[PDB]
């Protein structure tokens, strides 16, 4: 789900462990009266269904325009124009559906300072912070660690 | 590698409407993205599909790609007729696509969709379908 | 012979260390007295 | 330029729908609903 790395603060001790990985739980709490709808998966899915309709429309209008460019091509070698240029509209339709999935499904929380990296990671599968079952401690048998 | 099976069918379906077959006939291009079809949902599938298209699509390898192939043909026919609405909402059960295994797909149209077609001057309605993991494109022509 | 100047203290105190790590919007301001960029507790979990 | 028009449209329809959710909130504490939830639509417009 998540994988991060952090340093710590100003020190003079290279073996001293620090708190710098706390930043995986960094979020803003100034404005925590009403629930952000970016966490509700129903909302997020509604926005994707909308944007999928727009991409469906987008493909029609580029297949209308690819018909109106195939006519000017001599009909002997317009087969190899259509093969090349329907494949290009397949790609651009795929990219846009992925990019929309990336925006509402995977990376909904990357530009929201009210969602911690740790919380967002787990929210992408409908898990809450209360489902992180087990913590596998470095646990070196040192005093400081 | 580059030019796969889906690009041959889509290139051939918009090479059959580049001013050769489309002399005197209203045309209908519709794409539907595979993802937007919800198979488990039984309200959408019962009201907009016949028992002949549910029996066919359910038995295919890619059930969601085959429902999106058929659903695109029903929105390609519905545009190719010219008609704007068939009374209230969209019940496209009436426009049936009889897809024979290894055979060109046939359009046999019943109910209120049959009336507004024969009234508009429509004898035969062709349709072509290419479907894969992403897009499901459907071209239809309707001649007198 | 001063291009290099070791910092002696972090921009946060050991009291604000955790509160700064946890606010993504916490920034640093010139401290009126010392004249050096530090995290002030007013700018940590701040509505503005 | 096309996709920027679509996002412009998208912001209108979420400000129409944010007006129709602010009414059901008591008008004493609907200021703090609008501040929180216009900022959320600023972000989602920026991301897109």
């Amino acid at each position: 789900a998540m994988a991060a790395t952090a340093t710590d603060k100003i020190g003079r001790s290279v073996p001293a462990p620090g708190k710098g990985i706390l930043t995986t739980a960094r979020e803003h709490h100034s404005s925590v009266k009403y629930a952000s709808p970016n966490l509700n998966m129903k909302y997020r899915k509604r926005q994707l269904v909308t944007r999928e309709a727009q991409i469906k429309d987008w493909v029609e209008n580029e297949l209308e325009a690819l018909k109106l460019e195939a006519e000017e091509i001599p009909s002997e070698d317009q087969n190899e124009f259509l093969l090349e240029r329907t494949r290009e509209i397949h790609n651009e339709a795929e990219s846009q559906l992925r990019a929309a999935q990336q925006q509402w499904g995977n990376d909904f929380y990357k530009r929201d300072p009210r969602i911690a990296p740790l919380r967002g990671a787990l929210a992408t599968y409908g898990l809450t912070i209360d489902d992180l079952g087990v913590a596998s401690f470095h646990g070196t048998s040192t005093k400081a660690n | 590698s580059y030019i796969n099976a889906n690009t041959i069918e889509t290139a051939k379906m918009i090479e059959n409407m580049t001013k050769e077959k489309v002399s005197n006939g209203g045309v209908g291009v519709d794409v539907e993205l595979i993802t937007s079809i919800n198979v488990e949902n039984d309200t959408f599938i019962e009201r907009n599909f016949t028992p002949q298209e549910i029996e066919y699509c359910s038995a295919q390898p890619s059930v969601q790609s085959s429902f999106a192939g058929t659903w695109s043909a029903k929105e390609a026919v519905f545009k190719s007729l010219g008609v704007k609405s068939l009374g209230g909402g969209a019940a496209l059960k009436d426009i049936e696509i009889v897809r024979v295994n290894k055979n060109a797909p046939a359009v046999e149209l019943h109910g209120n969709a049959k009336k507004a077609a024969e009234e508009a001057g429509v004898t035969d309605v062709k349709v072509s379908i290419s479907h894969d993991d992403l897009q499901a494109v459907a071209v239809a022509v309707s001649t007198k | 012979n001063k291009l290099f100047v070791s910092k002696e203290h972090a921009p946060y105190t050991d009291e604000l260390e955790e509160d700064v790590y946890l606010d993504p919007l916490a920034r640093v301001s010139k401290d009126k007295k010392s004249g050096s960029l530090t995290f002030n507790s007013k700018n940590i979990q701040s509505k503005d």
